[PDB]
């Protein structure tokens, strides 16, 4: 149960690969298009967070919800058979069984997760809640037309393997402590989403997204849970652009990150984890 | 649709490409590969590693340029074209590379055009 | 108007021959009649469920309203004659024998009352005595026939009394006049006033009479059941005044047109569909013009023709124009029934409505295209969902989409957004959704929402300016360019850009043009290659700038313009007889 | 066993409904026909509370017809 | 007879037959007249008699649901818990319309000693221009606003020019005389839209 | 009680979630459908508030009675509860049992919050690398839950409201509680997040305090002072930067007083 | 099974070659158009490294499921005969073909496949996944034409004008950049042998794949950051950009590795990550 409240903002990059490819694009960079400024849905780093929990804790009270080859309904009712939640009657049995599963999936604890698959088991808010990354610029998907010499079928396979030559890619990031209290998001949960954040892209890599790294993780701490001031002020303190020459963003270095730590006396801490 | 004037970098570049793919598809009416064909793809990307080669190879394509009027008022286009680009950048970024191959359309409209080009030669 | 045209609509059935139910009854269909003698013991059972695709519950037969039976209590209401196998026979089905036997109990009660009120029919008399001896039934109903086993396709059986073999005892005048008197008697002693839709002082009518069709379980078309709805302490049915017997007349209008041919059930939204001088002849086309395709005769839909030819010269001219219809819209909200939209329109508002509609869609196919020549608006609707339509956004696309085409109205920027979003996604402009893109920017063009284009028209606008369309066309020569350069292909440029080339023109259409002479050598015939490329100059000469972005309307353009160019350049010659004229 | 049984799913029309308890298991079954989340659910509506619900028309009854939306 | 000119972008006056899907009817209810101008304006001396609603902008209807709520609040309960007692209800609203609700206001018999019909008539006028309110005229549904300013004689085109389609009969000001002060129980008197010629010839009594 | 009626605008955008989509739609947001305007629901804004005030205040006299289960976890009575449950009094409330046949009608009047400019809704189409159920969900081939997000890139909401101070006498709604249904309308986005909603924010809540109860000026004429619109460059919009707020307060002084509690 | 999470910047520079055509366009190099730097698809890099683990290896364990002529379906049915048939069941038949395979073919171990194609036996995402790689300055692509001494058909016979494009770079020091998934090596039992089979893959693969339009590709360095974790001690990106690849200062064309210097900084990056440099 984390008390303080979290408003970061999350700069990763995008040097060669699908930040996240559009289904509805064969696999475009989700681009928006009207800006061609790229889009890393929520779920996409959720996902890779929920990844890097796979990868580094491995344990109960940590699961994750969403896993890669999970049939829901096993797991919740896997939830619904518990004894904590056995013998209850019917409206707590929901409110039990979430209670079960934010007891061990630490994706549920962090992000939501909608429970109403099987033998229904709640919902939850998600105390950390990631919004669209938008890339700051629009980027260039790169089209990459790529062949596989062995054919799949009974039958040289043209393909491709979208890729951005970079973008930084901008995520607000939501850490309310109210929903931490129906989640029990603890702090040291917390402090592994911070792990993640710092480290998901690390520890996802793959041929369609290539490198991605994560730039900066510039948090603010609301003192109150209370928000200390709207987080739109404290994103907009994070002010990140091209450096005046470059017009094709290549590199981090194409970027100036502008942290605004000056003003921020009403004790919204601005803890730097990436930068 | 074609600015005589345009004056935005990429597009002018393109514009110089479509009329150097005029001069040799004329110089070598049999053959059928075309300096489109074989640069345009890097000529948008990267105007200086080709319009070297190109803007060197042209006057080698005006001697096979029979019809001696073609040869001069392509000259003359190159003329105006040039006129507009002031110098040949390092590299287009996105707008002016579309822009580049949109000027390579409207010079190769302007010149597949039955007859404009002899007749703005002519006032010119 | 919704409930006083309901309300119109009834009178007309009544009147003109349409054997509605006459204020007292409901078609409820019986699986099987006891035919009886005056003293009934199973004289014989006819099994009435020989129907169609499914072996049904026999014929429909305008019998007492179904009184409803509302769970806890259900013992204790019973259905005049027809009823539930537990009511009339008591037959078990299972241990609930004995709250069967107390239906039985009602039932009987209720026959005997209805021998007590109506004496000196023999059906009744019949029906008395064979509740004193179902025992000649409680053989035969296993030994004749069968009630399929829990409550079910047998349930819900009746009485016919042999010697009219055609008439059921429900439905014997001397019921009959009794049910009308007693719905009028108990109405009587309820409160009267006041109906909002004849506005005279009448009983009203709690609990709606649960229309059928709209929603999968038949429902009320507007019941005020819980509890906040309740308003001003008119505290259920109430709340809404209507008369009861105007109650009966509008749910039935209702049902039967829920059930007629008029059912014109796009997706979600199914759309009754008047006249209030009933029969106008577009009642019936209505849904086959707007639908009506159903897939089994495949032709209907082209009977638009009879409709576009009746258009003397776009407006209606027939007499019967004048004639108004309603245009209901209902659509399911689980237990009610939204109206999604209500549209009093004179049927030569409406069918000029259609007619505007099915120009404003009309686009280019080509040669022996599988598109119908006027696709069935369920069908485009379709095209604007990945598939079906029960995901199909029902009242911001459907419901307001039918309701422009059906009176004229501007398509809504929903359908525009919409459709634009199952561009991005299949990344292809199925002729559907392209010719509601198109509808959608030629009614804004006339209504000025949308302004400075023109008109788009069917045939491709050559000299059209449009950077929209002239991207889309760009982006379909560039499409053809592509698909001959590698005529065996996973899959082209279209259907992995439209999407950005449709709203982002810059960061694709300078890739793609950076393809194009790559894949413009690998044409076979450089005939065709110099074709294609002299078609993509003419497009290009009208553009000057690739866009940074698109507008909506503008992303629209483009997906008509690349429509219509994929029309264009699929025609077998038109390329080819365009480049010999330059 | 017949009993007024209330149908629920996370913010959606409540549902209410009477029959057997196979009855109602049926109907959660067609309402979940696609609700790949959002999953209706059956609740016994306490006895004494019956009548309330009872009279409400948003009900579906064990009587035959109970089943032909299918 | 004043002439108020109830403005809004989007209105909502539920028909009762469809409550609990918002059919708003297609124009102002006489009653929601009624209780606008009792919003500008209502001592309990007063009781608004709406002489002429005018439609001032064609009958455009727009759609949307209200994820809504379906128990009134009662009060042993803790909470409405919505999630459990949710029903969304849609909504068939009018969007952006103005009425020109000529009015009138009568002297109830509570009075009182201090009730010059000029008293309340100027108060009102002032309530108006000054753009004074109760609470912000509910344009059938409080949670719809409303944009009222005082008109003279005219001041808006008025678009059902012609004779305009009737509406059947729909909600006078619902009768509160049964009822004790301040509405216990009512009787809905219907009344009818008969010829909205172009502006709704609304009936006294 | 507050003594004086608040008119006010309440400027807040929807970065890149869904500010609230349509129940008929799916879940795009919700979309006026002949201007593309972006509505977001005043009951939105309303039910933000409520869970605002259930997740700060989590006091007497401060709580909600129509909370959310995913949140925390007769005059006289009238009154008491007024006194009770904040959104009773704040945006009122209807009595199963109340004079008004229940009414309880309550200060803070919304509106339906208009989009400024058309918003286009974003639909990513997503996936879960998990499916629902062991079914024909379960395809061996794949995980085809191609679920949709419908969001917006952005949007500015123009939601009017009408705290009108009758009805806060009429309900106990305090001056603090005024306060405090500000500074909700404010920090609620904050405090208000979800996948769907994405980041959300107050721009800008411009509070008309009028000075006399029944008002100072015509609330329509107000709320035209507060004049945002896109900044003439941007034919696209991508930001608040995009939008600009123009505040009209120079005939203002009259009696008003344009408090710029947002921004 | 890998012990320690691996992220390598692997230098080669194609010298007068094409190193990675553009189906695209035509068969010149991959360029990327808003910079004009050069780009290797890692498929194709993976597919040098593929080529040479044929090259040597060439035994079960090591196969390479991408085989010139492989048709995929087959070596996943192959795949679904092993021993999994009756093994595992309905659910577990794909783990276990994907374990198989594994087993069997190094490519799978090393970058994974989409086995769900055929038999559906499994995705595995590949424990060394390698960046889309690019070029540190750009490339400027000859297009050389060449012609045809002999034409291919009877057709076209009629000098004979049926001029080929063997397009190559004059130079470029593509970077790539190397990920290896200690979280995801036990996924698929990508062992530190098979590693090592890697390591002499990056050194050594152009060295085995010299084609007419590869021209002359090296692997003028192969700089690894060990990981001491298998959580990353460092981001990727701070490791990477750790190792400095510029144009030498007094040069604008670029024509050699001696063009560029590489300068392989390991200050304090030397925490707990290891930085040994394979290539040079």
């Amino acid at each position: 149960t984390i008390e303080k409240r979290y408003d970061f903002v999350f700069l990763f990059d995008v040097q060669d690969g699908n930040p996240n490819g559009d289904p509805d694009a064969g696999n475009l960079p989700r681009i928006d298009p009207q800006t061609g400024e790229g889009l890393v849905t929520d779920v996409c780093l959720k996902r890779k967070v929920r990844n890097f929990i796979q990868m580094t804790q491995n344990d109960e009270h940590h699961d994750i919800f969403i896993r890669e080859k999970g049939i829901l309904n096993n797991l919740i009712d896997e939830a619904h058979e518990q004894e904590n939640v056995k013998g209850k009657e019917k409206g707590e049995k929901t409110e039990a069984a979430r209670q079960y599963m934010c007891s061990r999936y630490y994706d549920i604890r962090t992000f939501g997760a909608v429970m109403t698959t099987g033998k229904n088991a709640g919902q939850v808010r998600g105390p950390v809640q990631l919004t669209f990354s938008r890339s700051i610029d629009p980027i260039m998907t790169l089209e990459h037309s790529i062949t596989r010499m062995a054919v799949t079928n009974e039958k040289r396979t043209m393909g491709r393997k979208f890729t951005v030559p970079y973008g930084l890619y901008r995520c607000h990031g939501f850490i309310s402590t109210h929903f931490a209290k129906q989640t029990g998001f603890s702090e040291n949960d917390l402090e592994l989403f911070w792990q993640a954040l710092v480290n998901m892209f690390d520890h996802d890599h793959s041929a369609a997204r290539g490198q991605m790294n994560a730039r900066g993780l510039y948090v603010f701490e609301h003192s109150n849970n209370l928000g200390d001031a709207p987080a739109d002020s404290l994103f907009k303190r994070i002010q990140v652009v091209k450096k005046d020459g470059v017009e094709v963003v290549r590199s981090f270095d194409d970027y100036l990150v502008s942290v605004d730590d000056k003003n921020l006396e009403e004790t919204k801490l601005l803890r730097k984890l990436g930068g | 649709g074609l600015d005589r004037n345009r004056q935005d970098i990429g597009y002018v570049l393109g514009r110089l490409f479509a009329v150097l793919e005029k001069i040799q598809a004329e110089a070598n009416p049999g053959l059928n590969a075309t300096i489109a064909d074989r640069y345009f793809g890097s000529a948008s990307s990267t105007p200086i590693a080709v319009f070297g080669t190109l803007m060197r190879l042209l006057p080698h394509h005006l001697n096979k340029l029979e019809f001696e009027g073609r040869a001069v008022q392509l000259q003359w286009e190159i003329r105006q074209i040039l006129e507009h680009c002031q110098r040949f950048p390092n590299h287009l970024n996105l707008e002016q590379q579309g822009l580049f191959a949109i000027g390579y359309y409207h010079e190769t409209q302007f010149l597949f055009t039955k007859d404009a080009l002899k007749n703005l030669f002519n006032e010119a | 108007m919704i409930l006083h045209a309901l309300t119109q609509y009834y009178q007309r059935k009544a009147e003109s021959d349409g054997g509605i139910a006459q204020e007292g009854f409901e078609n409820k269909e019986i699986p099987f009649i006891i035919v009886i003698d005056k003293q009934g013991n199973f004289i014989q059972l006819e099994d009435t469920r020989e129907l169609k695709v499914k072996k049904k519950v026999g014929r429909t037969f305008l019998v007492p309203k179904g009184l409803g039976r509302s769970g806890s209590k259900s013992y204790e209401v019973s259905n005049l004659l027809w009823d539930h196998y537990g009511y009339v026979l008591a037959y078990a089905g299972e241990k609930g024998q004995e709250q069967a036997d107390k239906q039985h109990a009602s039932f009987t009660a209720k026959v005997n009352e209805l021998k007590q009120a109506l004496p000196d029919d023999a059906g009744v008399t019949a029906v008395a005595a064979f509740l004193s001896s179902a025992e000649e039934k409680s053989k035969v109903m296993q030994a004749a026939n069968w009630a399929e086993c829990a409550k079910v396709k047998g349930c819900n059986l009746s009485f016919r009394l042999v010697d009219e073999a055609v008439d059921l005892v429900c439905q014997s005048k001397a019921v009959r006049e009794y049910v009308s008197q007693a719905n009028q008697t108990q109405s009587d002693n309820a409160q009267k006033g006041i109906c909002l839709v004849t506005g005279k002082a009448a009983p009203i009518a709690r609990l709606h009479n649960a229309v059928k069709g709209v929603n999968a379980k038949p429902a009320p078309f507007a019941s005020v059941n819980l509890s906040a709805f309740e308003s001003y302490g008119k505290e259920q049915g109430f709340a809404f005044p209507i008369g009861e017997q105007a109650m009966f007349e509008y749910t039935t209008a209702l049902n039967t047109l829920l059930a007629g041919e008029n059912r014109f059930r796009i997706g979600d939204v199914t759309t009754v569909c008047w006249g209030a001088k009933r029969t106008p002849l577009e009642e019936s086309l209505a849904s086959m013009i707007n639908g009506g395709g159903k897939d089994k005769p495949d032709e209907h839909i082209d009977a638009v023709k009879t409709l576009y030819k009746s258009l003397y010269n776009g407006q209606y001219q027939k007499p019967d124009g004048k004639e108004k219809f309603y245009l209901l819209g209902l659509s399911p909200n689980s237990a009610r029934i939204v109206v999604r939209f209500w549209h009093e329109t004179t049927v030569a508002a409406l069918s000029e409505s259609i007619a505007a509609w099915y120009d404003d869609l009309q686009m280019v196919r080509g040669e022996n295209s599988p598109y119908p020549e006027y696709m069935p608006l369920p069908r485009l609707l379709g095209n604007l969902v990945l598939d079906g339509k029960m995901e199909n956004l029902p009242s911001d696309l459907i419901a307001q989409i039918t309701d422009a085409a059906l009176n004229n109205r501007v398509l809504p920027v929903s359908l525009l957004q919409a459709a634009l979003r199952r561009n991005k996604a299949e990344q292809k402009i199925t002729y559907g959704r392209a010719s509601l893109l198109k509808a959608y920017i030629n009614r804004a063009i006339r209504a000025g929402r949308l302004k400075n284009m023109k008109e788009l028209t069917m045939g491709l606008d050559r000299n059209r300016q449009d950077i929209g369309y002239v991207l889309g066309r760009l982006f379909a020569v560039l499409e053809k360019i592509q698909a001959e350069a590698n005529p065996g292909l996973n899959a082209t440029i279209a259907d992995r850009y439209f999407g950005s080339a449709s709203s982002t023109p810059i960061a694709v259409f300078g890739t793609l043009m950076r393809l194009l002479p790559h894949h413009l050598n690998k044409l076979e015939f450089e005939g065709r290659a110099v074709q294609l490329q002299w078609e993509i100059r003419q497009i290009l000469e009208h553009c000057q700038r690739f866009p940074n972005h698109l507008n909506l309307e503008q992303q629209g353009l483009f997906a008509i313009g690349y429509y219509h160019e994929t029309q264009f350049l699929f025609t077998k010659d038109a390329l080819k007889n365009l480049f010999n004229e330059a | 066993m017949t009993s007024f049984y209330k149908i629920t799913a996370y913010n959606s029309q409540a549902l209410y409904f009477w029959g057997t308890d196979a009855d109602v298991d049926r109907y959660v079954d067609w309402l979940n026909r696609d609700r790949e989340i959002n999953v209706y659910a059956a609740e016994a509506i306490p006895e004494a509370e019956w009548a309330q619900y009872e009279g409400r028309d948003d009900v579906l009854s064990g009587e035959e017809c109970g089943w032909d939306d299918f | 007879r004043f002439i108020l000119e109830i403005s809004g972008d989007l209105a909502c006056f539920t028909r009762s037959e469809l409550k609990v899907e918002r059919v708003s009817y297609p124009v102002i209810t006489p009653s929601a007249a009624r209780n606008i101008l009792m919003a500008i304006l209502w001592k309990p001396a007063i009781r608004w008699k709406v002489l002429k609603i005018e439609i001032l902008k064609p009958i455009q209807w727009t759609n949307i649901r209200r994820n809504e709520v379906g128990t009134k609040m009662s009060e042993r309960s803790g909470s409405l818990y919505i999630e459990d007692n949710r029903q969304q209800r849609a909504s068939m609203l009018l969007k952006d319309v103005a009425y020109r609700i000529h009015a009138d206001f009568d002297m109830t018999s509570e009075a009182g000693e201090s009730d010059n019909y000029v008293k309340f008539a100027e108060m009102f006028k002032r309530r108006a221009k000054k753009g004074q309110y109760f609470h912000q005229p509910y344009l059938g549904c409080r949670e719809f606003p409303c944009d009222f300013r005082l008109l003279e004689k005219a001041e808006d085109g008025l678009p059902l020019e012609d004779i305009t389609q009737d509406f059947g009969f729909m909600l006078y000001d619902m009768d509160f005389s049964k009822s004790d002060p301040r509405d216990s129980n009512n009787a809905e008197p219907m009344f009818y839209q008969c010829k909205a010629v172009n502006g709704v010839i609304t009936v006294p009594p």
